RNA sequence: AACUGU
RNA sequence: UCUCCAGGCAUACGCGUAUAACAACUCGGAUAACCAUUGUUAGUUAAUCAGAAUAGGCAAUAAUCACACUAUAAAUCACCUAUAACUUCUCUGUUAACCCAACACCGGAAUGCCUAAAGGAAAGAUCCAAAAAGAUAAAAGGAAAAGAA
RNA sequence: AACUAAUCCUAGCCCUAGCCCUACAAAUAUAAUUAUACUAUUAUAUAAAUCAAAACAUUUAUAAAAGUAUUGGAGA
C-alpha cells in the first residue's frame, strides 16, 4: 500500500502563574523525578565547521529570482543535438569543413609509417605501458590520446609553423546568454585546450554567415529548452576562455573531452558526448567573442573557429564549431556554423591477452579492425589552421 | 624481502644504498647544431610559468596540494615543449618514447644473513631488496645510449660499509611479488632510455628539511633517490637482453637522472657494471657500478607578473647538452 | 593533535606542551643540602598567613586612614574573577 | 529504533542495492507539465524481486518512473494518464490511467484506489483484475482482490486490463 | 608531565607550556647493536616522541636527528605463592639519533 | 648535556658518593617561587642522573653506589611540590574559596552511595551532550534492599571484629 | 567365466 | 660429512612472553641428551606496513579480455550550485617452535604464493622365542582377472 | 632407636547481652573504569507454588481471658 507519511511512524506545575516550578538545571544532570528545565539556545564562542549548517538559498545576497540554468560535464541532454542547437543558435553542416579534408590529402601531412606507429601506439598504450594483463580504459584512454598528440606533435619537423601553439591543462571555459528570455550558462572543465597564437581559418564567408539567417532552430515544444540543466537561483555572471587576459595564445585551436569510464553503462553516450561538446565549444568561442568584442550583441563581422575532439580511446568524435553572431537573444538571424564528424572507430576490438582456441592463436595481442582513416581525421584537425 | 623506498628520510641513506646496491658516486658529471640559446631559455616555456597565472583551474580543496600540483604542471608542460623543441638537433629523441608517472622495479640479492632463532634457526637465508619508483617523467629509446667510460673502469674510492644490520636503520622486510620493470613491458621496442625526472616531495625540500636541522641531508635525498632509481631502472635494461646474476653483461649500461626539488635542479649519471651481486655470483668480480651526480642548481629565482625572472640557462644547458647525446 | 577527516593526523601546536627550562647559571640550590644546614620544621603557608602577611598592612594602614571601601577591595588583591590570567587559581586552567 | 529499509531520499528507476522504487499513485503530474492528461511510454517490462507481478517501466516527458505491469504490457507500449473526465467514452489502452467515469460498465480494471489520491493499494497481485460492476453518474463499484464491492467516486484513478501473470489464480 | 590533567583546547586558546616536568627518563645502554648515534632511552608510557625531541633539545639542549620509539610488553607469566599473575611494568624504548 | 646524565668520572668505581641532607620544606618554603622552580630542575636532573646509573646497574647486575641519593633528592622534589602547592592553594582559597582547584560535587550513583564527582570540562553543556546525560546519576528503586544490607553489613563487621580481639584476648590471659 | 594361498 | 623422507613460506584468527642469552639440574618433557623446565637479565623501532563539515540541484541502458553477441538467476558515491574551515606526523599494532581439544593429545584449524632453493628423521639397546598382527613370494590345481547376464 | 608417619595451640568462629544508623594522582555507566560532543535517560501487580490434608479440589499457623467459642472437604 502506498503510504502517504513516512512509514517508519506507521505501526501542571508549570501551569501555576507566579511559581517557578524546580528542574534538575541545578543538580546539571537529568533525574526522571525533577521536571525538565528550558534551556535558551547555547553559545560555543566559536564557529565549528563540522557543526556549522549552509544558510538557506533564499537568504543569500547572491540569490536571484530568475532560474539560471547551468549545464555541467554530467548533464545529459534529453533531446541531445535538437537541443543543443537551439541553446547555441548555431547551424549544423555535416561532415568536417572541406578545408580540413584537404589537409591530409597532402602527402607531406601523411606521416612515415604513420599506420605502424599507430599500431604500435595502440599496443603500448594498451599493454605495454603497465604491467597489468588487462589494462583498463581508466587507464590507456588518457594514455592513448597523450601518445598520439605526441606522434602529431611530431610533426614540426615537417612543418615548424607548429611550434607556435601549445597545450594546457585543467581548463575552465564557461560563458552565458540568453536565448528566447531563457538564462543559460554552460561550464566546462578538465581535459586540454591546444591553442595558437593566431586564430583558426574562418571556414564560412560573411556571404555565407548572412546565408545562415534562412535556417530556424528546430523546436521540441512541449518540454522546456533548459531541461536537464541544473536550475540555480544563486549565480554569478562570468565569462571565461580556460586562459586569464593576457595570454600569448588567446585562440583555443582544439577542445579535447576524454571519457575514459570502463563501463558503458559509466560512459556516455555517443550523441551525449557531442552534445556535450557542442555546449562546451560554444561556451569557449562565446567568450572569445566577448572578450573581443565586449558584451554587445551583434553579428560577428569576423567569425571565430574553434574545435572539440570527443574520444574514448576507441571511438574518435572530431567537432568543429565556427561562431558567427554574439546576438544570441533572438532565436532567428546569423547562425553560427558547426561541422560533425561522429563514430569514427580507431579500432573496432582490441585483445590484452592472446586468445587461443583449440590450441590455435585466433586473435593477437593487438587492436582488432584498426583504421588508419580515423587518425588521419585526427591528423587533418591538428594540422589545419597551419598547413 | 625488505622494501626500499627510492626517497626516504633516513640518514646516510644513499650510502646504505650504494652498499646494497655496489655503486660508487663520484661527485660531479660523468667524464666527457646552434639552437639560440636565448630562444630556450624562453622556449622552455616560461610560458606554462605563464600559464600557471593564466590557465584557469579548479582549486584544490586540500589547499596543501596547491604548490606541489603547480610544480607537476609546470614540470609537464616543460617536458612536453622541450622534446618537441629538441627533436629536430637530435634524431634520437624523435623515436624516443616519454613515460610519466610509471612504475620502475629492480630485485637484487646482496649478502646474506642468519636466522637468530624460530623453528628455522641458523638456516642461512639471502638479504632480499626490492625498489619500487615511480620517476616524475623518463624517456625511453630502441637504442642503448654511448658509455661514459669504459668497462671495468676503475677508481681508488670504495664503496660505503654499514656496520649495522639493514633493520637498525627503518626499514621492513614484506613477502611478496619479485619485479623487475624497465618502466615498460619486453615487448616494447624502446628497451633503453635516455633521462630520467624526478620531484622531491615538499616534506624533504631545502626549508623544511633546515628547520629539522638535517640541512646536510638535502644533497643525501639527492644521491639516494638517484642512486635507486638508476640502478634499479638499469638493472631491468641488462635483464630483458639476457644478462643476469651469473651472466654478467658484457658491455656497460649507461643512464642519467635528473632530481629537482621545483626550483633546484640536480643531474645524475650512472653506469651499471656488474649483475652479479649475491654472496655467491659476487664472490669473485672485480667490476664495480659507478654513479656520477653534480650538485642541485637553481633553475630560476621568482616568477612574478606574467614573466620569470632570474632562470638560469646553465641548468637548461645541461639539459639541452644532455639531450643533445646520442649514441656513436 | 586532532584527526581531521580521511583518517589524516594534523597535530595542533597549541596542545603540544613546551617545556619551560629555568636558567640554572648562577643558582646556588642543590639535589643536596648540607647536614650542617639545621633541619627545617615544617610551617605550611595557609590563607590566613597570605593575607596576614601581604593584605593586612595595606587594610590596616587605610582603615586608620579611612579610605577603605568595597570597590577598593581589588586594591589589596582580591580578583572580581579568574579570567584573563593565564594561570586560573578555579577553576585550574594550567599544568604544573 | 527501527528504519525502514525503503529509505532511499531520491526516487530512481535504476535498480537499488536490486530493488526498483515503485509509484502506485498513476496520475502524479510529470515536470513540465500542467496537471493535465499527459501519455507515457513502457520502456521496459523488468521483473520485481519484492513483488510477486512483474514492474513495467513507465516513461513520459522528464519523468521516469516504475509502475505494475498489466497482463498486456509490452516494451514500446504508449500509456495514458488522464484526469479529466471524459464527455464521451475515453479511448483505452490496457494500462492507461484514466478517471472510472471515462471508463465503459464491464472493463477490466486495476491498481485501483478506494479514496481519489490514495493510490493503487488492491489488484497489485498477478492474475488479479476488478471489474467495474455499475457506473452510475459519478460513482462506479470496484470489485477489489479480497471480493470486496466498493462504490467509490468516479475521481478515483484505474488502470486497464488485468494484472501479468493471467493464470496466477489458475495456478495449481 | 604524568599522571596529571592537560587544559583543554580551543579555537584561539593559549599555547600549552608545562612549567614543571614529571616525566624522567633514563640512558640505557642498548640491548641490541646500534648505530653509535643512535641512543636507547626507557621513557614513561605516556610521553610522545615529539615529547622526547623538545625534552632533549629544551632540558639537556641535546640536537636530535631522528627518532624511533618502541612499546614493550610487560611479561604476566610470573605468579606469587598464592599463584597470582604478577605484571611487568611496561616501558617505552626510544632509539635516538 | 650527555656528561649530566652520568657522575662524575672520579666517582666512577667509588664505593658510594659523598651527599648531603635532603631539602626541608621550610627552606624550600624560604626560598623564592622563582627559586623554587629552578630547584625542581636541578632536582629532576640530577634524579635522572641516579635513575639513568640505576638502570645501568640493573643491566650489569650491579648494586648502585649510594643510593640514599635518589631517595633524597625525590625527598626534596616530593618537598618542593607541597611548598608550590601551599601558595597556590592559599591564594585560590582567598580569592575564590574553593577548597579543591576542580569543579566538583555530591552525586548519587545507581548503587545508592554518595560519592565526590569531579566535574569534567566541555565544548558542549551538559543538556545539549547526551553522553553525559547518559550517564546515570540516579539510584534504581531496588537499592533500598541494599542499603538495609550495607547497614546489617556494618553492624556485622563490628561483630566479627569483636571476635577478632577476643581471640586475641585469650592469649593474653594465657600469656598473662 | 576368469582370477587368485579362499 | 653421509643415508633417507617430502607441504613449505607469509597473512588472518587465537594465544600473551611459551621469544633470546646467561646460570642451574631439584620440579616439568610421561626416559636421556637437550630444553619447551627452574632463577635472572635482555627483547618487537613505521608520514611509506596496520589500526584509530553543511544545504540544495541531478542520474533509464550489468558482467563475462565487452567488441560482435545474446541470455536470465536481473547483476552500478559521482558531478554541479552555495555555505564553513585555513598549513599537518602524534598515539597504537610489530617477539615466539604460539591456537581450539583436561595433556608436548596420531584430532580440528581461513586466505595468498609456491612444490623444494623451503622443510624434515622411521633405528633407547639386545635377542630373533612361541603364539598373534601386517606385508611379500607360490610347484600342480583354480571357489573343490576387470569380462556375461 | 625407622622408615613411612605421628605429636601441638591459636588461625578463627557461635549465641545472647550491649548497641541502631548518620565510616593519592588518574579513570569511569560511552564498550563502566576510554581526559572533550556521537545515542537521550527508567525498577515493580496478592508473592506463588512446593508443602499439610498420608492422593487431591475449598482449605493449610508463619499478660490473662484461651487453646474457651466459632469457623473449616466440621478435616489437616
Amino acid at each position: 500500500a502506498y503510504e502517504w507519511g513516512v512509514r517508519s511512524t506507521r505501526k501542571r506545575v508549570y501551569e501555576i502563574p507566579g511559581l517557578e516550578p524546580i528542574t534538575y538545571e541545578g543538580k546539571k544532570h537529568f533525574v526522571p523525578w525533577l521536571a525538565r528545565p528550558i534551556f535558551p539556545p547555547w553559545e560555543r564562542g566559536w564557529n565549528d565547521p563540522r557543526f556549522h549548517r549552509a544558510a538557506p538559498i533564499h537568504e543569500q545576497t547572491l540569490y536571484k529570482e530568475e532560474p539560471c540554468y547551468i549545464f555541467h560535464q554530467r548533464c545529459r541532454l534529453l533531446e541531445g543535438m535538437k537541443q543543443a542547437l537551439w541553446l547555441t543558435k548555431t547551424k549544423l553542416i555535416e561532415g568536417l569543413p572541406k578545408k580540413v579534408l584537404s589537409l591530409v590529402d597532402d602527402p607531406a601531412n601523411h606521416i612515415e609509417n604513420q599506420e605502424q606507429r599507430v599500431l604500435d601506439i595502440i599496443s603500448h598504450a594498451r599493454l605495454w605501458h603497465s604491467t597489468e594483463d588487462i589494462p583498463k580504459r581508466e587507464t590507456y584512454c588518457p594514455l592513448i590520446v597523450d601518445s598520439l598528440i605526441q606522434l602529431c606533435k611530431s610533426q614540426i619537423l615537417k612543418h615548424p609553423s607548429l611550434a607556435r601553439r601549445t597545450s594546457a591543462q585543467n581548463c575552465t571555459l564557461a560563458t552565458t546568454w540568453n536565448r528566447e528570455s531563457l538564462l543559460l550558462q554552460v561550464r566546462g572543465t578538465s581535459s586540454t585546450i591546444l591553442s595558437a597564437k593566431d586564430p583558426l581559418p574562418v571556414i564560412a564567408s560573411r556571404e555565407e554567415v548572412e546565408a545562415t539567417r534562412s535556417h530556424v532552430l528546430e523546436t521540441f515544444y512541449p518540454i522546456s529548452p533548459t531541461i536537464d540543466l541544473q536550475e540555480c537561483h544563486v549565480y554569478e555572471v562570468k565569462d571565461d576562455t580556460g586562459f586569464q587576459e593576457g595570454y600569448p595564445y588567446p585562440h583555443p585551436h582544439t577542445l579535447y573531452f576524454l571519457e575514459k569510464a570502463n563501463l558503458r553503462p559509466q560512459r556516455f553516450l555517443p550523441e551525449q558526448l557531442r552534445a556535450k561538446m557542442l555546449l562546451f565549444a560554444f561556451a569557449n568561442a562565446l567568450a572569445q567573442a566577448r572578450l573581443l568584442y565586449g558584451n554587445t550583441a551583434k553579428v560577428l563581422e569576423q567569425p571565430i573557429v574553434v574545435q572539440s575532439v570527443g574520444t574514448d580511446g576507441r571511438v574518435f568524435q572530431f567537432l568543429v564549431l565556427q561562431l558567427n553572431t554574439t546576438d544570441l537573444a533572438s532565436s532567428e538571424g546569423v547562425k553560427n556554423l558547426v561541422w560533425t564528424d561522429s563514430d569514427q572507430l580507431l579500432y573496432r576490438h582490441f585483445w590484452c591477452r592472446p586468445v587461443i582456441k583449440k590450441k590455435v592463436v585466433v586473435e593477437p595481442v593487438g587492436p582488432v579492425d584498426f583504421q588508419p582513416e580515423t587518425f588521419r581525421k585526427f591528423l587533418a584537425l591538428y594540422l589545419h589552421g597551419v598547413v | 624481502k625488505y622494501v626500499v623506498h627510492p626517497q626516504i628520510s633516513a640518514l646516510n641513506a644513499d650510502r646504505w644504498y650504494q652498499s646494497f646496491t655496489k655503486t660508487v658516486f663520484v661527485s660531479g658529471l660523468p667524464p666527457a647544431p646552434s639552437l639560440d640559446l636565448a630562444a630556450l631559455r624562453a622556449a622552455v616555456c616560461d610560458c606554462i610559468l605563464q600559464e600557471q597565472v593564466y590557465v584557469r583551474r579548479r582549486r584544490p580543496r586540500s589547499l596543501f596540494d596547491r604548490r606541489q600540483a603547480l610544480a607537476s604542471s609546470i614540470l609537464d608542460q616543460v617536458v612536453r615543449t622541450l622534446v618537441n623543441l629538441l627533436a629536430p638537433l637530435n634524431p634520437v629523441l624523435s623515436t624516443a618514447a616519454l613515460d610519466c608517472k610509471r612504475s620502475v622495479d629492480f630485485y637484487w640479492l646482496r649478502g646474506e644473513e642468519r636466522i637468530p632463532a624460530g623453528h628455522r634457526k641458523g638456516h642461512i637465508d639471502a638479504l632480499r631488496y626490492q625498489i619500487n619508483d615511480k620517476p616524475h617523467n623518463q624517456i625511453r629509446i630502441s637504442k642503448q645510449l654511448p658509455e661514459f667510460v669504459p668497462l671495468d673502469y676503475s677508481i681508488p674510492t670504495e664503496i660505503p660499509v654499514m656496520k649495522c644490520k639493514p633493520d637498525k636503520l627503518p626499514l621492513f622486510r614484506r613477502q611478496y611479488e619479485n619485479s623487475i620493470f624497465t618502466g615498460s613491458k619486453t615487448a616494447d621496442p624502446c628497451c633503453y632510455g635516455h633521462t630520467q625526472f624526478h620531484l622531491i616531495p615538499d616534506r624533504l625540500k631545502r626549508e623544511r628539511l633546515i628547520r629539522q636541522n638535517q640541512a646536510e641531508q638535502v644533497e643525501a635525498v639527492f644521491r639516494a633517490n638517484a642512486i635507486a632509481s638508476l640502478f634499479a631502472w638499469t638493472g631491468a635494461q641488462a635483464m630483458y637482453q639476457g644478462f643476469w646474476s651469473e651472466a654478467d653483461v658484457t658491455r656497460p649500461f649507461v643512464s642519467q637522472a635528473v632530481i629537482t626539488d621545483g626550483k633546484y635542479f640536480s643531474f645524475f649519471c650512472y653506469q651499471l657494471n656488474t649483475l652479479a651481486l649475491t654472496v655467491q655470483a659476487d664472490q669473485n668480480n672485480p667490476r664495480k657500478n659507478l654513479c656520477w651526480g653534480s650538485q642541485s642548481q637553481p633553475l630560476y629565482e621568482t616568477v612574478e607578473d606574467n614573466d620569470v625572472k632570474g632562470f638560469d640557462d646553465g641548468t637548461l644547458l645541461q639539459i639541452v647538452h644532455f639531450l643533445l647525446n646520442k649514441p656513436r | 593533535g586532532i584527526y581531521t577527516s580521511d583518517r589524516k593526523f594534523v597535530q595542533i601546536k597549541e596542545m603540544v606542551p613546551e617545556f619551560v627550562v629555568p636558567d640554572l647559571t648562577g643558582f646556588k640550590l642543590k639535589p643536596y643540602v648540607n647536614y650542617r644546614a639545621p633541619a627545617g620544621i615544617d610551617t605550611p603557608l595557609t590563607a590566613k598567613a597570605l593575607f596576614q602577611e601581604t593584605v593586612a598592612p595595606a587594610i590596616e594602614k587605610d582603615f586608620k586612614e579611612g579610605t577603605f571601601d568595597a570597590n577598593n577591595l581589588e586594591k589589596y588583591g582580591f580578583e572580581p574573577t579568574q579570567e584573563g590570567k593565564l594561570f586560573q587559581l578555579y577553576p585550574k586552567n594550567f599544568p604544573r | 529504533k527501527f528504519v525502514s529499509w525503503k529509505s532511499r531520499t531520491k526516487y530512481t528507476v535504476k535498480p537499488v542495492k536490486n530493488y526498483r522504487m515503485i509509484d502506485f499513485l498513476r496520475f502524479r503530474p510529470e515536470k513540465e507539465k500542467a496537471p493535465e492528461p499527459f501519455e507515457e511510454k513502457v520502456v521496459v517490462v523488468r521483473y520485481d524481486p519484492c513483488r510477486s507481478a512483474d514492474i513495467a517501466l513507465v516513461a513520459g516527458g522528464s519523468r521516469k518512473r516504475w509502475i505494475i505491469a498489466t497482463e498486456n504490457m509490452k516494451a514500446g507500449d504508449t500509456i495514458l494518464n488522464s484526469n479529466h473526465i471524459g464527455r464521451m467514452a475515453v479511448a483505452a489502452q490496457e494500462g492507461d490511467a484514466h478517471p472510472l467515469g471515462a471508463l465503459p460498465v464491464g472493463t477490466l480494471i486495476n491498481n485501483v484506489e478506494s479514496e481519489p489520491g490514495r493510490g493503487a493499494q488492491y489488484i497489485r497481485a498477478a492474475g488479479t483484475c476488478g471489474v467495474l460492476l455499475r457506473k452510475v453518474n459519478g460513482t462506479a463499484i470496484i470489485q477489489l482482490p479480497s471480493k470486496r464491492q466498493m462504490q467509490v467516486l468516479e475521481s478515483c484513478t484505474a488502470t486497464v486490463g488485468r494484472v501479468s501473470n493471467v493464470n496466477h489464480n489458475q495456478r495449481v | 608531565a604524568r599522571n596529571v590533567l592537560y587544559p583543554l583546547y580551543q579555537l584561539g586558546g593559549p599555547q600549552l607550556r608545562v612549567f614543571r616536568t614529571n616525566f624522567f627518563i633514563q640512558l640505557v645502554r642498548p640491548g641490541t647493536a646500534q648505530p653509535e648515534d643512535t641512543v636507547q632511552f626507557r621513557i614513561p608510557m605516556e610521553m610522545t616522541r615529539v615529547d622526547l625531541r623538545n625534552y632533549l633539545e629544551q632540558i639537556y639542549n641535546v640536537p636530535v636527528a631522528a627518532v624511533r620509539t618502541r612499546v614493550q610488553h610487560g611479561s604476566n607469566r610470573r605468579r606469587d605463592h598464592k599463584n597470582v599473575r604478577i605484571k611487568k611494568p611496561d616501558y617505552k624504548v626510544a632509539y635516538v639519533q | 648535556g650527555l656528561e649530566e646524565f652520568f657522575d662524575d668520572p672520579k666517582n666512577w668505581g667509588e664505593e658510594k658518593v659523598k651527599s648531603g641532607a635532603s631539602w626541608t620544606c621550610q627552606q624550600l618554603r624560604n626560598k623564592s617561587n622563582e627559586d623554587l622552580h629552578k630547584l625542581w630542575y636541578v632536582l629532576l636532573k640530577e634524579r635522572n642522573m641516579l635513575l639513568t646509573l640505576e638502570q645501568e646497574a640493573k643491566r650489569q647486575r650491579l648494586p648502585m653506589p649510594s643510593p640514599e641519593r635518589l631517595e633524597k633528592v625525590v625527598d626534596s622534589m616530593d618537598n618542593v611540590d607541597k611548598v608550590v602547592q601551599e601558595r597556590e592553594d592559599a591564594l585560590r582559597l582567598l580569592q575564590t574559596g574553593q577548597e579543591k582547584p576542580r569543579p566538583g560535587a555530591w552525586r548519587r550513583d545507581i548503587f545508592g552511595r554518595i560519592v565526590w564527582h569531579k566535574f569534567k570540562q566541555w565544548p558542549i553543556p551538559w543538556y545539549l551532550n547526551k553522553r553525559y546525560n547518559r550517564r546515570r546519576f540516579f539510584a534504581m528503586p531496588y537499592v533500598d534492599r541494599f542499603i538495609r544490607l550495607r547497614i546489617e553489613k556494618h553492624a556485622r563487621i563490628e561483630a566479627r571484629k569483636r571476635s577478632l580481639q577476643k581471640k586475641k584476648e585469650k592469649i593474653l590471659h594465657a600469656k598473662f
